[PDB]
């Protein structure tokens, strides 16, 4: 961290730093507070470990004036696979959004297995929209995830329910959520693909719902690929 | 995994299985009646069709009564189909759905409960600790 710093207001560059196995440092952590006979947290947490856990997401962040910029990356293992723990609920109440990995979708063979859901950014917001990405940008994030919650509780209901897939909508949310599960969840480990073919790709994913199934689509959106 | 909003939306999806399968069993029961009717009305139609078979006009409007009766038979059938796909779903929502939620409730009670009492364990273990040093620091 003191590396990064010393890259960010010195050397004057892009910096990313990234914290490996960040359980195992809190398991630590908790441990020299337990030797200390202390009150422990909840998982056996220090109770000043909510400043301690904010001086592991305080290596972020720029400065005005310095041309570099040191972004903190840590990646940590939830206990049990719940992410519902105090580390992965302290690191995401902290930091901005988080990336979760279903266990399911890594157990089905495809590749990385983010889950939509539970991920989220705060930062996609004013790096989104015209002059930075495109202005279909947003508009189709939120359809993205509108129909991927749609899918979601087309798939619950197909559970359910039986296999006719609740009538229309439900069956092409479904479809719709197979197809983006398929394709656009999984680019592969050795493919880097850009914003433009991404959009292209989510534009050609977005032609078997209809166009007046998206509600998260304003009328410029709407207007913007119907090619 | 074990958490109480978890535990909520267990109990919840448990509520309305069993609100769905009281439905789905009063739709059985009326799907049963309407098909029993629809089954003696179908017998009937069947001796009003088998009472003449094997001349002048207006034979159009014989027919086709005929033609409603097999309608309203057909209908019955499709009735007895989905009596029967909700019967299965009625089968699905008693031992099946209402089975695994109660387990998956209890175990998640037991969890929570264990977890709560480790926690009150640990809670005592540090106000019996500070406790000590106070009775410690007064002699």
């Amino acid at each position: 961290l003191t590396t990064a710093e010393y890259l960010a207001y010195q050397t004057e560059r892009h910096v990313l730093t990234i914290l490996t196995d960040m359980s195992s440092y809190a398991d630590a952590l908790r441990e020299v507070s337990a030797a200390r006979e202390e009150v422990p947290g909840r998982r056996g947490y220090p109770g000043y470990m909510y400043t301690d856990l904010s001086t592991i997401y305080e290596r972020a962040g720029r400065v005005e004036g310095r041309n570099g910029s040191i972004t903190q990356i840590p990646i940590l293992t939830m206990p049990n696979d719940d992410i519902t723990h105090p580390i992965p609920d302290l690191t995401g109440y902290i930091t901005e959004g988080q990336i979760f990995v279903d266990r399911q979708l890594h157990n089905k063979g495809i590749y990385p297995p983010i889950n939509v859901l539970p991920s989220l950014s705060r930062l996609m917001k004013s790096a989104i929209g015209e002059g930075m990405t495109r202005k279909d940008h947003g508009d189709v994030s939120n359809q993205l995830y509108a129909k991927y919650a749609i899918g979601k509780d087309a798939a619950a209901m197909k559970a359910v329910v039986g296999e006719e897939a609740l009538s229309i909508e439900d069956k092409l949310s479904l479809e719709f959520l197979e197809k983006f599960e398929k394709t656009f969840i999984t680019q592969g480990a050795y493919e880097d693909r850009t914003v433009f073919e991404s959009l292209d790709q989510a534009w050609s994913l977005l032609r078997i719902y209809p166009k007046e199934m998206l509600n998260r689509i304003s009328p410029k959106i709407l207007d913007e690929f119907y090619d | 995994f074990p958490t109480r909003m978890t535990l909520g939306l267990m109990k919840t999806k448990l509520k309305g299985a069993n609100q769905g399968y009281s439905l789905l069993k009063r739709k059985s029961e009326a799907l049963t009646k309407r098909f029993r009717d629809i089954t003696k009305r179908i017998d009937d139609a069947k001796q009003k069709m088998g009472r003449v078979m094997q001349a002048k006009e207006i034979y159009s409007r014989a027919v086709e009564t005929l033609v409603e009766l097999a309608s309203l038979q057909t209908a019955f059938i499709i009735l007895d189909e989905v009596i029967k796909v909700t019967n299965r779903r009625v089968n699905a929502i008693e031992h099946v759905i209402i089975p695994r939620t109660e387990n998956t409730i209890a175990y998640i009670n037991s969890e929570l409960d264990e977890l709560d009492r480790e926690e009150f364990y640990r809670l005592k273990k540090v106000q019996e600790k500070k406790q000590n040093e106070t009775a410690k620091l007064d002699a």
